């Protein structure tokens, strides 16, 4: 995450975002137990402003 | 120009470890403290001793 | 923001979409063929894929060479 | 979390005095060596 | 408008020269890209990238010297 | 519409129209071979046909470098 | 801060190529980790080379736009 | 994590935990054999795990060349 | 160190990048050279030597790209 | 030392701004002249001599570029 | 003159790790050319003749390796 | 009295007097060898010193050149 | 005498290190040929032949690692 | 040995003086302990000014 | 050796000298008898002033 913060003169915060997230799209290898125990997510990413 | 070096030292190592393996009734197979497969079917123990 | 990406790593990725799954076929067939290093079907599969997987990288790397070649030529021209 | 403070004043007990005690209850002292006493003299005495 | 030049005028004879080879090297390469294995495709790429690389060393070259031709004469207006 | 080809062009086509054609001859080749692998008729054939495929692409790519960096060395002096 | 002309002309690269200043050094230290990994080797000889003619178009760019200025002010006398 | 491996000591572990205990059982079954070279059974046996040896090693080696042989051609692009 | 230039920090990331290569093929050739016929030992040999030979290479080539990269930019000062 | 101009200074601010560069690079030519097939000390020279070019080089354009700004001063008090 | 280099000396470790085989290899041999026809010997000299042929291989591969990776580094000194 | 010596000849023979008599001892170890070619010893012998003096011609030689290229960019801009 | 180079010394020391394999080996294959099927003929050829094999191919390598030093050092005076 | 004598009134001779001595080092290599009778020194180098 | 003479009108002659001899270096001498024929004399360099 990154963010620059700005708070407004009516009591509202406004913020500048970037977020990124997710599993990483490994190459090695897949299988029914790696499938089983760990969930795969998906992988997004977002820039934004908001207030 | 005087350069002086001095040592002392002094060590002790004593004792003993263990490994094995059973065979029972062709049935069962046990084994201690071993990464092996106790492959000879047959029972064998193995000290060791240091002092 | 999205990661940049150039003129030549486009052309290098073109062959990394272009094999689908080599990339992970020649890692199954090893796990396999190490499970079992003397059945003779595991190895003909073996060597075929590692084949494959040598020309692959091969033609990608004397390829992005030749590009960098042509560019590093046009742009000493610009004295 | 942090947790900052002002510091105005040195160690008590000494640092010499502090590590004595450690070095003795282990045992890994050697002041009571026959010949070193030489050459530690100069350091902790000097 | 698109205005153009005497250098411009110079270089687009390359372009207009060679018909379609810009789209053909991209062709060659996607189809090898798929198959890298098949040695009638390794030939045609090999043939057309080697026929895009001339190409673009020519141009460059040749633009360049016009360039200091003209550099040349007009230093002497004074 | 048809093909715009250089001069390398024409010197591989020369290669492609003079072979008429070992190309398919080749796969029928090993097509036949592959269905009944132990006929010695077959082998021998085979390893006939093989051995001028691999002359003839080899021949081919060796040629059109060598026109290439001709090319290239003289284009260089006209800086 | 105060910038010219051609520091314009140069800064233009710099936020034009967005992040490859630091994906070269990512890169290079997976790389220094693991040098025998032909899927580490394969990506930094491109994003090297392309670092590579980045910095070699921005400073022919600025040179002949030195040029030029110094051209012109050679008039004024 | 271990001592530091690279690459191709990975390629060889691979191997060397895919068979799992095959050394000792080699090892051993000659300190059988020795003690009683005449017995059928066990020379069969002997025969069936030192064959088994020896593809091991043979493979194990050639693919650890094939891999420095890529990595090779790859370093020697980026001058 | 007294004093340490940017090709030195590049050549110096691959020294610390890895770990102990540099002793660990020291200690192989001396077990293999009191075991000149022991399957094991040639193995685990054959590994460390391989490994040290691409370090070394992957090594000496990334200064020299820096270095033609630098002499281009000091090169326009003039 | 007992008098220096502006370029002196300029040129002075690198022979000080690597500390000891000067030395390392001769002090690393006759440890490699021990013994020339030392990997070790092959890659160690290689890195210090590419430093000490780089530095003669940046220097002396410097240099050369104070001196076009100044004469070109100069020529004006006509 | 005592001078060995780093090869000299990669070559000296197994000299040194094999400290008596060249000489049981000839002990053997003679005693063999004694009594051609004794199973006792004949068994001995296949396992010396053996461990001696597999030093010398691994003696000079080993040398070869180590050259080919210093001539790639004095290569790009320029 | 000496003959005089510049900066390169300097460099230069740092090398010719670094390795103690290399360039006795390669002769010998020739001599030597053509005598009997076929002990094992020999051949073993000459391997290493033949390798080592070439290595060491080029590392001197090399070395001049690098020197010779910094001093004629400085010399070019007293102008 | 005629002109003869570095080369050439280095060539020639073989031939007279081997003072007379040269005749001996063809003696050997004269007498052999006359009685192809006597063991202590064989037993002798054999020898003389394997020794004639490793000096040639000695002497052909010896020659080329020369060629390749003294290209390398030509290469540089430019 | 190297040096520069200068003679003063005093009839005191000063020179300036460096003096490299020794032995080749040993090849790291074998050696018998009659050859040992070939003995070590150093290796050494002075220099300096002396009255 | 080189030289170079001088005439003074005491009667002295003066020099400017330069010395090299020995043999040259043979370290490898194989046979002991070869050593005890042949005598082992270092090679020498001086390089002085004299009259």
């Amino acid at each position: 995450i990154r963010v620059l913060p700005r708070f407004s003169a009516d009591g509202q915060i406004e913020m500048s975002l970037d977020i990124e997230d997710g599993n990483d799209k490994t190459p090695q290898s897949d299988t029914t137990t790696s499938v089983d125990a760990l969930p795969e997510v998906g992988r997004t990413l977002i820039s934004t402003i908001a207030r | 120009l005087w350069i002086v070096d001095l040592n002392k030292s002094d060590l002790e190592r004593l004792g003993t470890s263990w490994s094995g393996s059973i065979t029972i009734g062709d049935k069962l197979g046990v084994s201690l403290n071993q990464s092996s497969i106790s492959t000879l079917d047959g029972s064998r123990f193995i000290a060791a001793v240091n002092a | 923001a999205t990661p940049w990406s150039g003129y030549l790593d486009d052309v290098s990725a073109k062959f990394d979409t272009g094999v689908d799954n080599l990339q992970t076929q020649v890692t199954e067939a090893l796990d396999k063929l190490a499970a079992k290093p003397s059945d003779p079907a595991l190895l003909a599969a073996y060597q075929s894929k590692l084949s494959e997987y040598n020309l692959y990288r091969n033609a990608q790397s004397n390829t992005v060479k030749v590009f960098k070649d042509i560019d590093a030529a046009i742009i000493q021209n610009f004295r | 979390m942090i947790e900052p403070k002002e510091i105005v004043d040195p160690l008590t007990p000494d640092a010499s005095e502090s590590v004595n005690n450690i070095l003795k209850q282990s045992g890994a002292w050697s002041g009571d060596d026959k010949l070193q006493k030489w050459v530690r003299v100069y350091l902790d005495r000097g």
